[PDB]
């Protein structure tokens, strides 16, 4: 019924010139991302990467990282996000435990001269039942397997329920080692929306400034992040671009709902 | 010690004009109206005066989402030579914090923003800047009237945090913003 | 990368205007025409924009002998509050030497001269001067158009030896001239 | 048929508010000059000044001097102009030789508080055949007597021949000890014109500047003065206010006529 990369591949056809992901002054359209990830995927295949394999990807906050994640899935493998801020001992444990074949960094596309590969659609490899990624948690770290189908069902249920479309902008706050980021990336790219990436998730004043400056419409984090963000905002601040606040967690600080609706009046607050 | 006739004249684009600050945030500015309000600096020969045929005032505009038929939101550089609008930035957007104090709600209801930048090249050697400030008032007054030929409201903004507007437009060190204008009303 | 409509608009007081430099030195400006061209800054509420409702641009005019029905030659201070013209000097007169270089024959054929002076009082603290330069361009553009409602030719003068014009008008130390205009044509 | 002051008195009625004489920023209308000279005339009468007397007047380049000259004539006496730049020995010789009763200076009106006298018309005293002034010459100095009638005939012949009227402005270049100045003063005031006085007759650059700045229409001097004035003028200078150049003398430098008509094209050059 669905894989994560096919969902995006289909949307690249519908809207080739829509901006898919912006970091700062860098950006990729839907066809640039599709083209370059096809090429990296072919490069990975020349390295024996295919079905059943696991590929480590350093979770740098760069648009090229999105290229790499998509390429791993197009080559038929599952990606294991590696936090670039973790100590080397923790990174090593996760790479061994998940039986990763290689580790991918950003700048891969340029310094291996991968523009020289064909940028056309690949032969399908991954099936809905195959693993799409492995998330490690509670850092002792336990890796959880997630299939293409389970992830697709989640992101599409959300896209349909709240009518995410081309006019939407998602702010990429959470680490791509965290499960919430799978919606930030593939939910955005399945609906034709734009992902706006963030350099530092701890710079609260820049998080709320990015919401105004780049017209963010969708906020998808744990409750704690939104709470800390609203401490670095003016008393009479009010933003009308944010229409959807997705909060995942059971523990919400008591005045936060009232706070969200004072500084984000258009925002619909969802506690899933 | 003389007195003058207060008896005459038919001011239509000069008296029917006034600093507007409330706009219909629902009706889009028809692609015709917009493309004509911008006809004024069409372009060498222009429709307004300029010290020494220099015309150094480069004009930019910001467009809010879906409030001007036929124009995606973003920052544009209008070209006189072509009567054209090239996109320069469609990811960023001006925010209330770029304005200040009394000007928060003006920009709120606004549909688009017009920016007048002094292209600091030539002939006068630091008096061309003085001549540019007058030219910005010349340009402002023509637009405000032509906006009365079409029921487009206008309001001048004296000061504003051009600190980052400067970069979203990709201005040089020889380009300095002088004036800004917020521009349908009811 | 966008294109705009070059198809529309009806510019009448904006395109039919242009820097005029040849005048009929024989026909006087009818007391009506003159008193209406000067209606523009009638006056608080005016017919043009001004930063912060300050309107600091004081306007003066020089009139050549017998070239404006109903006005003796001399230097006058127009009053907005009254729509009036008080004589300030009728013995002295501006001469070709007050202008320079290319502007000798412009003043020659001219009928009258309009002077825009920045009354340097208040609120902005040395930014009101910047706002005044824009207001002079605002005023200039309204006049040039209203002068097209009446076939009065106009031409801006950037620089000019205001050294003694300064005294014939009895300007203060807080009054600084910014712009001058020479104003029927054929 | 005519006296010099009656000619002016009649014109004061026709045009009371016309400017009669301007120096720098000082000026008098036709009625101010008539009023104040009536008062000074009464003050002179209280000092025994009347018919047959001679009154010395220092020829200061001030509007008050005009007041004094007119007052002497209204009191019925003749005035003897005294050059303020002459040595005291020459001034004394002229005052004795002409049997002057008193010597008048400017500031007389203020410091004797003469505004306290009646400013209305006086009873006529002087007759056309009475002496109006005494001009001394060839400075040894010989005083020449001139009657009211001889002076009136001269100034009126000129006013009529060249149609001098209210629109005209006379530049007062020549000393009021010189005969040419009688036209500058009384010819101007007989026709309703304006006299523009000059501080220093030797400042050539200011003479030609006054012609432009104050719209001089009539120039009445000896040929030498106009010649020296045109040495301090630009190559492409051209003035259109000057319509009449009165030159009195037999000796005209050869290129001067051609020079006058290059820098004063509207000017009619008269060699009387
Ligand atoms: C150069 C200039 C700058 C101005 N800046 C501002 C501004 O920052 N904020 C504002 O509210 N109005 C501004 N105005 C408008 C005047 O404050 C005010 O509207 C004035 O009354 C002109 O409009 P009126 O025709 O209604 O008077 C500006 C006007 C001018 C000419
Ligand atoms: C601020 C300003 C100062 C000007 N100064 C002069 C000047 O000193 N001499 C002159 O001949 N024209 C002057 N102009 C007019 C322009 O040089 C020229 O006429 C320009 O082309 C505007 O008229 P246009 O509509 O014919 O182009 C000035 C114009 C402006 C706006």
């Amino acid at each position: 019924a669905a894989t994560l990369h096919q969902l995006f591949i289909d949307q690249a056809q519908r809207t080739p010139d829509q901006v898919a992901v912006v970091f700062e002054q860098e950006w990729l359209t839907y066809s640039e991302l599709d083209q370059r990830s096809n090429q990296v995927a072919r490069f990975l295949q020349s390295r024996g990467i295919g079905r059943g394999d696991r590929v480590g990807v350093l979770a740098k906050r760069q648009v090229e990282t999105i290229i790499n994640l998509m390429a791993v899935l197009k080559a038929g493998a599952a990606y294991v996000p590696i936090d670039p801020d973790h100590p080397y001992e923790r990174q090593t444990y996760i790479l061994e435990n998940s039986s990763c074949k290689i580790l991918l960094d950003s700048d891969l596309y340029e310094t291996m001269e991968i523009s020289s590969y064909a940028d056309g659609d690949l032969t399908p490899v991954a099936e809905p039942e195959d693993t799409a990624y492995v998330i490690y948690t509670s850092g002792r770290p336990k890796g959880v397997i997630i299939t293409h189908q389970a992830a697709s069902n989640t992101i599409q249920d959300i896209n349909r329920k709240f009518e995410v479309n081309e006019e939407d902008r998602i702010i990429g706050i959470s680490s791509m080692c965290f499960d919430l980021s799978v919606y930030d990336i593939f939910g955005t790219l399945s609906a034709g929306a734009t992902l706006v990436m963030i350099r530092d998730p701890r710079d609260m004043r820049e998080l709320v400034r990015t919401v105004e400056r780049r017209g963010i419409t969708i906020w998808n984090t744990v409750p704690a992040i939104m709470d800390l963000a609203l401490d670095h905002v003016g008393s009479h601040f009010e933003n009308i671009s944010l229409r959807l606040v997705l909060l995942s967690g059971d523990w919400i600080p008591l005045p936060l709902p009232a706070k969200i609706n004072r500084h984000f009046p258009v925002a619909d607050v969802i506690s899933l | 010690k003389i007195q003058l006739e207060t008896s005459g004249a038919l001011p239509d684009i000069i008296q029917k004009r006034r600093s507007c600050r409330r706009f219909d945030m629902k009706t889009p500015v028809s692609f015709a109206t917009f493309s004509n309000l911008l006809s004024s600096l069409k372009q060498i020969l222009y429709n307004y005066a300029s010290a020494g045929g220099l015309y150094p005032i480069d004009v930019f505009v910001y467009v809010k989402p879906r409030r001007v038929e036929g124009v995606k939101a973003g920052f544009y550089y209008f070209n006189p030579a072509d009567h054209s609008l090239v996109l320069v930035n469609n990811i960023d957007q001006v925010i209330k914090d770029d304005h200040e104090l009394i000007n928060q709600d003006i920009f709120a209801q606004s549909a688009f923003s017009v920016y007048l930048v002094y292209n600091a090249r030539a002939k006068y050697g630091a008096a061309g800047y003085f001549y540019a400030c007058i030219e910005a008032g010349i340009i402002t007054a023509t637009l405000n009237m032509v906006a009365e030929d079409l029921n487009v409201g206008l309001c001048s903004i004296g000061h504003m945090n051009f600190e980052e507007i400067q970069t979203f437009l990709k201005l040089e060190d020889h380009q300095v913003i002088l004036h800004a204008i917020e521009g349908l009303k009811i």
